[PDB]
Order: C-alpha cells, then structure tokens, then sequence
C-alpha cells in the first residue's frame, strides 16, 4: 500500500503520496463564504468555497483561514479542507491508506485528541501518525545535528537535535510569522496613501510581500540609501490598474523578524532567540550547532536573510567559532520532502497507530508513548 | 448615387475590416514579444540583484 | 399552463407569453381624453381612448402618461392599460396565467404593493412575481457578470452583477431619460423657429428625435464642422407638409446624456456614472466588469453612442484595461427577452409568490425574500 | 502673544485662541461654487464662496468637501478655507501667532508635510505644531488612562492610552462617518417617495439626521414595534413645505455604525472594534481601559448610543469586569477643548517648530522627535 | 436604405481609423520598452560576467 503526508500548515496545506519527490497538491488553506445574496436563479451557488476556488472569487466572499497560529480553532472549517483535500485534489479514498500529519511544538494537547479523534471517526483512516515540523526538515536536509527554524505562515520555532536526540528543554517558539508581516505591511503601506481593509485585498498585500520584499544587511545604512537616493523604489501592478510604488517600505517589513519592538512585541529578535537556544543546551554541542545552522518555511525565502542572519550570529557568538547557515532553494517544501522520506522508511511501519488500538484505548493513545 | 455609395461603402469596409484582423494578429504576436521582454528582464534583474549579494558578502 | 410576461416599462409597454423570441404585444403607454364637446349624435365616443388607438387619435385627444420615472402616478390610468393590454391585446384571461412583472430599483415600497394588490384582487391572478430590470437585461445577453446599464424612457440606471452577486450598494439611477431628451430637443428646436407645445406634438418631436439625432464621438469638432459646411443638415416630413431642416440640434439633444448641465441637472453624464460605479465594487472584479459592460434600453439605441462610451470610459481607465461594449442589436426588448427566459426556467416554478400567501401574509410579502 | 487652535476636521472647521472655554468660529468646510450663467451685470458676483456664507446660497452654487476621509484632496481649496477662517472669523494676521493643528492617526505622510509647507510657505506664521486628535480628546477629559473612540464625520478611530503612554500597535481606524450616514439616509430615504440627489439636498438630509435620527436599544424589536404599531412615525418639515413622515429607517440609519454590512463593508462595527483593540493591547491594563471607554466627535450624539455600546461591550467582555462609559455633554468640541489646554501649557512651549528649525531641516522636520 | 448604410460604414471607418492611431501608439511605446528592457537585460548580462570573475577570483 502506500502512505498519504498530509501537511496542514497554515495558509497552505501541501500533500501528496509517500515516496514522491515533491507534494502533487499544494493550495491556500481558506474558507470563503458569499456575503452577498444572489439575484440570479438557477446557478445553484454553494454555500461555501473552499481551497483555491475561493482565490478566483476573491471578490465576492469572504475569507477566514481555520487556523489562527498552529492551532485549530474553526474545526468544521479544518474538516472541510480535510474533506476537499482527500476528495477533490488527490481523488483517493483515504479508506486504505495511512496517514501522517505535522504540528508545531508546544501545541496544546486538545488540538491533537480532537484532530486524531476527527481522522478516525469522520474518514475512518486504517492508521495515523503525528510528527513535529522541524524533525521532518531536519529529515529532509541529509543532516542528523544542528537546530532547526521553521518559520511558516503561523508560527515560528527553533529545535536543536543532537545525533537525533531531541532537547526539549532548548526548543524555543515565537509566535511572530508570516502573516504578521502581512499585517504590518498593510498597516503601514497606508503612510503612502494606499488603504487595504477588506479580507479578499490582504491576498494582494501578500503577494507585493512575496514579490518585492527583501531583508537588508545592514538597517541603517539602507535607511539613509533611500532617504538620500531613490533607485531601491519598485512598482507593482494592482489587479485593477494603478500601478503603486513603494520604496523605504520595501525593506522594512521583513526586519520586524529581527525588531519585533515595531509590531509591539517585547520577545527578542529571530537571531537572538537562536543563540540563546544554542546556549541552552550544553558545551560539548555548541560548535556542531553553530555549524548545521538549518532554514524551513516559506517566511525564510527572503533575498538575502541568510546573509543577515549569519552576521547577526557571527556578531553574538565568539569569534573562533565556525558559523555557516544552510538555506537549499526547497525551504518551502522540506518538511513535506521530510515527511515523505519518513513514511518510506521500513522501521516506521511498526510506529502507526493501528485503529484496533486507538478503539481499545481511546484518543489518549497519541500523549501517551506510543506515540 | 445611393447604390454607387453602397458599393463604395461595401469595398472600404471589407478593405478596413482585412486591416482589422491584420492590425489584430500584429497587436497580439507583439503583446506576446512584450510579455516575453518583461519576464527577461526581470530575471536578469534579479538575477543581478542575486549576484551583487553574493559579490558584498 | 403557460406564464405570462408583461414589462410595464415606460412610454411602452411590452407583453406575451413566456417562452417565446419576442413580445406579441407592443405599444405606447398612453390614454388619451376627448377636449373637445363633439356634435354629431349617435357615433356615441367612448370616454377614454387607450394604447395604440389613442395615436390614431392623436389630434383630438390630451395624451397622459400614466408613469412620470418609474413611479405609477395615475392608478386609474394603469388600471385601464393593464385590462388592454389582458383583454383587447392577448385576448387571454389572467385567471389561469401566472404574471412576471418588471420593476425598476430603487423605488418605493408602496408601487410594488400596490401593483401586486390590483394584480391579485382586480385580476384575479393565480400567482405573480417581480423582477428587476438589470438582471433580466443581463439574462438576455448570454452573460453572468459585467455591469449593465439600463436607459429606458423613464430612468436610466447601472446595476453590477458579479457570478450571480448583486453589488447593492454600488446600483446607480439617474433620473435623465428618453422624455427628458425630447423636452431639451422642443426647447432646442424653438432657436430655428419651430415651436412644438400640444402633448399631440410630443410624440412628432419623439419621432424626429428617433429618426434623425445621433451621438457625436467629438462635440466641439462636430461643432466646428458644422458652423461651416452644412452636410449635416436633414429635412423631415411633418404630417401635414412644410419640412423642416435641422442642422447641429441633430447631435446636440443626446449629448445632454454626457452632459445633464444642459438642463440644469447637477449629476454627472453617464459615462461618469458608470466609472464610478465600477470604481464602488470590490478591487477583485474590477477587470471582469471593464471587459462585460452591457447596454440596455430603447435609450441606448442612438448611432455611435456606444463608440463615444467606449472612449470616454477608455479616458477615465487605466491604459492598461480593455474596455469592451456589449451593444447587441436588439436592445430594446432585452428586458422581455430576460424575463421570457426566467419564466420558462423549471427551478423557478416555486418562486412565485401564490393567492393562497398572499391571502395569509397581506400585501407586503412582496418584500420577502421572494424579492 | 497667544496660540491659535484649529481644527480641519471633516465638514465642520473649527477655531479660536488658546485658553478660551470654546472656540469662537464654527462653520462649516465647503467651498461653493456658482453653476449657472448670472444675467445681471454690475452685480460684483464672486466666484467662489467659503464657509457659513455658502450655505446661505445652496440653491445657486455646487459644494465641494476638500476633504474626502482626513485626506485633503484639493489643497486650493483648503488654501481658501484657511485664509477665510484667518482673515474673517477671527480676524487676526497670522503673522505673529503660532498654530496647533490637529489630524487623525495612520494619516499619509504627504498630506503632513504639504500641511507644513503651505502653513509656513503662504501665511508664514512663526511656529506651529501638529497633534493627534485622541491625545486631545483624553486632555479635555481631564482623564490619563482609557481607550477613546473618535467618531468624526470622515472618519472614526480608537486610540487606548495607559498612564500617558501611547500604543500605537492597537490603534484602529474605521473609514465609516457621519458622511457615509448620510449617503446610507440618502439611499433609504426612497423607499418612501422622497429623492435627494444634488449636493444642495445634503445638507437637508444632514439636518434631518441630526434632528430625528436616534440609536435603538435593540434592532428586532424596534423594528418589530415599528411594524406593528405607528408610534415612531415623526415629521419633519422641509424648507419648504410637504412634511415628510419618518417611520423606522429613523433609527435603521445609525445602525449602519454597528452593522456595516448595510453598506457593503466587510469590517465589523465600532462596538466590536473596540473589544478587539482593548483585547490586543496588554492584560493587565484591560481593566483601567474598560473602566475608562471615551467618547468623542460629532457622530457620537446620538441618543441612546451610549446605552448600546454598554451594552454591546458587557456582552463581549466577562462578566466579573465591570464597563463604564463617559459621555460628556461637549463631545463634538472635546477635540478642541483639549487643544487649548494643550496650548495653554508652559512647557509645551518649548515643542514649537520654529521656522529656522524647518528652514534649515526642511518638511521631514515635522515627521522627527518634534512629533 | 442606402444612405443609412453609408453612413454606419462610414462611422464604422472613423472607428477603425481612431483604433489604428490607437494601435500606433501602442506599438511606439512597446517598441521603446523592448528596446529597453533588451538594453538593460544586454548589460546585466556583462556585468553578471564581470562580477562572476570578480566571485571566482
Ligand atoms: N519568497 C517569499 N517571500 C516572502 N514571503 C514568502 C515567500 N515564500 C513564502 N512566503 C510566505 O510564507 C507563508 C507560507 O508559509 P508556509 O511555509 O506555508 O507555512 P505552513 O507550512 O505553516 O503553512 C506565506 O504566507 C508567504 O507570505
Ligand atoms: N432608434 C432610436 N433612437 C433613439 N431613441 C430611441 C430609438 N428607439 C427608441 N428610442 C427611445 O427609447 C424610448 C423607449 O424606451 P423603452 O425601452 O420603452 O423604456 P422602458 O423599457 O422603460 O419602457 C422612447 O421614448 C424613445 O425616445
Ligand atoms: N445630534 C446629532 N445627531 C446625528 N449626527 C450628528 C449630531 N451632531 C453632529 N452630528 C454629525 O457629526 C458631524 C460633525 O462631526 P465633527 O465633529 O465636525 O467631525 P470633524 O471635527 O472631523 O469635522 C456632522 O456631519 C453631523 O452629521
Ligand atoms: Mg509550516
Ligand atoms: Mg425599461
Ligand atoms: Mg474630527
């Protein structure tokens, strides 16, 4: 048989078989529900569009993702999405085929019960599993040391694994990601003149994010560059025309992950996070960390993050220690890649967790340790 | 005179309307030569911009 | 059974049976009274001269329109078109025919409760429905979305539909019609020495605006051109002789649909409207509405109206949208043709609003969701 | 010398001296100008009227509001309104006065700095300054602690202060104001006969909403008193004559600061606006905001507002924390009142802009520490 | 009859000229913008050679 790696995300479930080289299905994970009435009669309009049809109809819905950071917190929403993945993206019956699903650390253990409870009762999946998103990169990345940042859509974490023995007492987790830089970008875009309000528009304030953001190396330098000049302005074209041009704004979103003080965050910067979780752990592993630096997520695809990063640490750490950031051009899609070459593994196939047993011993079987 | 402006009518309108479907044939080929010049050069663009990174660094 | 199809409109109303290409049925919406004492005895004149009869009649008659802007004003008046149009037009019996009538936006509450009250009590009609304008107009064009505008006689006014979706708040309505063109084109006339005032002259006024005016692409070049060649002048054939040659008021009398400062109004011309409009929506749909923009209305139906509003929109866009028009050559009975298509859908046999609801709920059902 | 205090506002500019009780110029932002030809000759007609005196010539003259949302979009005739309120109403050369301006929060750079240089570039005052309407609203309070909600006629916004301290990351700005009010009682105000279109009508229908509108408790049940019985029905006269009668859409008007969605907008109403700033700003200051919910603007007159939103409010908040309102009776000159005293303090003397300092800084002066 | 369809093919060849001035404008700035964009494209290319030497030396 063979294995589903369902990776939900947040804003994008990607899945696909187990053994692929790359996800087959990967689409936004929103609801859009039509705010309007319907004066046609006879189109028969559903009641809700879910996954990337709800991106063509921008217009006339409005869109709520189902999870806010890792968490659930709309479940009939998830289900939705769960129901749309298995039927319409992958057209599989998940009757037959084992599944494998990824969460952040430090998660509250309600969210995980009910999300086994969901997949055993409503699809009825033969068996199930539940992996952190950091070790599956770690997986993806041919390594077995190092700390891991998986900085997605939702939240952003740091995970230091020895010889592939995890320190839960180091892994650290903040909260800031994605889609508060989105957030800043649209808050302060409006100093231009540019108002963004409605739900459908913040998908467009993405996309200038995705397209022209890049992180400075050096903050004020590149401050008093386009103060003085004007060659770092860049325009992009709106859907409706009117073409708009930003420039010192440019740079600044992607820096709130380096001074989260501009968003009101009192937590320390990405890179100062990083070093304190390198100390936390013990003296005999510092310089093996220091030199299996790994990157995940779509939020550290920024043009020149890495070189940032690497200095920022350098800056902290001593001087005769060796510092290298390892970014492959695949951030986005490691985790799934690792998920996959997990589930492909042979010792795994013992590690499922049967329905027989989830039945005899109820929800509680993932907490306890078989995990 | 009316029937010789039919005429003169009917010929400029079918001579006009080849110049149509020409000038259209010639507006799209150049929409498409307009779209393939931008996506060159945004990628020598970044390209550059890759590249300076690496050259600073 | 068989539906009914009858659009009140106004300066002409339009009936037949659903499911057919075009009405059976058109005329003008006037009733005609004797002014007159009348000396011969025992022709024995009718009282009251309705429809077409009452043009046959036209010099011995005060013609009245029983609708000023959509409004019913004369219910008497509306009450004998209707028994016309039933009785002496169709030659059917409402008593086992369903009715599907047509109502502008934006109108009040008490004109559909009315009209549904006289159509259930005076005429005894199993069921009856109401509908609006735009969506029939789009009905007709083959279209699900794109911003329609409907120009009649009586009110000229935009709808944006989108998949199915009204836009509520961004329906416009201007008061600027087909009645006052002819006024502005009386007045205009009587700078040449033509003076027309008897309600029996408004209709040869309206004949001559119909058969001779014409949109200018430019005004102050046409203008120009005629302050000095004279090509553009045409004679007309009165009813009675003495022809009459009208030179520049040809092209002037429309243009006061682009600019209602010719008669005082305040509004801004409809190719303005119509922007603004669209700039209302959302920014999502904003394309779509610039390439699905749809012409509707006897109004509409002036020679190069649609190249002027083609322009004038392409001025006010952005240069990077196409603006397309769609003026089909039928645009007078786009309306009828709308509604003769609703009628004969399946799905809508359970909308229609029947005797035994209205006896329970009273007049006012109509403003259920049975909009 | 003495400090002069005005306030642009939106539609109603106002302005004195610093340390009077109120300020001594009241009138509203329109600048008229005449649309029709003007036969008499030697009449010395202007051709432009600012101010009070534009209202009392409404019927010759469109109107046009410089200001859209905050924005100034036409500085030409802000330039008029500022010399009308400088050399008219009050009388004064501003050549030996400072100024203190006010504008509201996330407001575009450009409008400040073009603020700034018209005020020193054309009436070439020796100092000025440029506050934060909210931080003015809390001084005339007499309060230091407390969300304050500034509901204007361009725009509303919630700013919370703790202890003197700004939080800018919570701060909310809704484009919903008393000029959107009005449209919406345009719109309605069909559904009975009565059409508003020219600019002219605004004005009524604004004096309509300020004498009758009132805010309802609770909306189904109103409605459905209003439907049943006919004890809401009031009258108002018009200029001229033909009393017209208002049933329910009396208060379905002010609902619309509640439920946007009457007009189409996707943001939700300013009661939960303000839950949502008060529960993004910290935890242990949400019981002083609470306690502390102020009030200020024009559109925040309504009768029985207060008693809505408490209620509103006590519903999203937990039970156990205890919601106060403070509603003074001076709420639209709050903003002003507070400017005075702001003034009127020795110390804030020394926070002027001197002109040296933006002669030698240029505009960007305005945007550094001297706020 | 005939006088009416002259006139509408008449209107019809104003049109189809107005679109073809329109058509001439389109394609002078296309043809500037390809110009350009080949332009900047060309030199990043150099400057992408120069400063790939620069990185390898
Ligand atoms: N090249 C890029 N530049 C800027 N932001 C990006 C880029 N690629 C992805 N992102 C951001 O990453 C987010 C997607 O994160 P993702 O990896 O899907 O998190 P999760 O795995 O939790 O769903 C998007 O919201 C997007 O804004
Ligand atoms: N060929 C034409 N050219 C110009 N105007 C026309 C033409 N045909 C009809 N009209 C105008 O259209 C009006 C009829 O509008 P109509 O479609 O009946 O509106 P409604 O549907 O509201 O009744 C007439 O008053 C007439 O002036
Ligand atoms: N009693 C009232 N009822 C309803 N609306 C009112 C009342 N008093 C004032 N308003 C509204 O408040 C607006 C004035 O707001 P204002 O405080 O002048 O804002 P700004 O200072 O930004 O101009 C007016 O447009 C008016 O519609
Ligand atoms: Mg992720
Ligand atoms: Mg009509
Ligand atoms: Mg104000």
């Amino acid at each position: 048989t063979t294995a589903l790696v369902c990776d939900n995300g947040s804003g994008l479930v990607k899945a696909g078989f187990a053994g692929d080289d790359a996800p087959r299905a990967v689409f936004p994970s929103i609801v859009g529900r039509p705010r309007h009435q319907g004066v046609m009669v006879g189109m028969g309009q559903k009641d809700s569009y879910v996954g990337d049809e709800a991106q063509s109809k921008r217009g006339i819905l409005t869109l709520k993702y189902p999870i806010e950071h890792g968490i659930i917190t709309n479940w009939d929403d998830m289900e939705k999405i769960w129901h749309h993945t298995f039927y319409n993206e992958l057209r599989v019956a998940p009757e037959e085929h084992p599944t494998l699903l990824t969460e952040a650390p430090l998660n509250p253990k309600a969210n995980r019960e009910k999300m086994t409870q969901i997949m055993f009762e409503t699809f009825n999946v033969p068996a199930m599993y539940v992996a952190i998103q950091a070790v599956l990169s770690l997986y993806a990345s041919g390594r077995t040391t190092g700390i891991v940042l998986d900085s997605g859509d939702g939240v952003t974490h740091n995970v230091p694994i020895y010889e592939g023995y995890a320190l839960p007492h180091a892994i650290m987790r903040l909260d800031l990601a994605g889609r508060d830089l989105t957030d800043y970008l649209m808050k302060i875009l409006t100093e231009r003149g540019y108002s963004f309000v409605t739900t459908a528009e913040r998908e467009i304030v993405r996309d200038i994010k995705e397209k022209l953001c890049y992180v400075a190396l050096d903050f004020e330098n590149e401050m008093a560059t386009a103060a003085s000049s004007s060659s770092l302005e860049k325009s992009y074209e709106l859907p409706d025309g009117q073409v708009i041009t930003i420039g010192n704004e440019r740079f600044r979103c992607p820096e709130t992950l380096f001074q989260p003080s501009f968003i009101g965050m009192e937590s320390a910067g990405i890179h100062e996070t990083t070093y304190n979780s390198i100390m936390k752990c013990d003296i005999d592993i510092r310089k093996d960390l220091y030199a299996n630096n790994v990157l995940s997520g779509g939020t550290t695809m920024y043009p020149g993050i890495a070189d940032r990063m690497q200095k920022e640490i350098t800056a902290l750490a001593p001087s005769t220690m060796k510092i290298k950031i390892i970014a492959p051009p695949e951030r986005k899609y490691s985790v799934w890649i690792g998920g996959s070459i997990l589930a492909s593994l042979s010792t795994f196939q013992q590690m499922w967790i049967s329905k027989q047993e989830y039945d005899e011993a109820g929800p509680s079987i993932v907490h306890r340790k078989c995990f | 005179e009316a029937e010789k402006a039919a005429d003169e009518s009917e010929r400029g309108m079918k001579v006009i309307e080849s110049r149509a479907q020409k000038d259209e044939e010639k507006m799209e080929i150049q929409e498409i030569q307009l779209k393939e010049a931008k996506h060159i050069a945004e990628d020598a663009d970044r390209k550059y911009e890759e590249v300076a990174r690496k050259l600073v660094i």
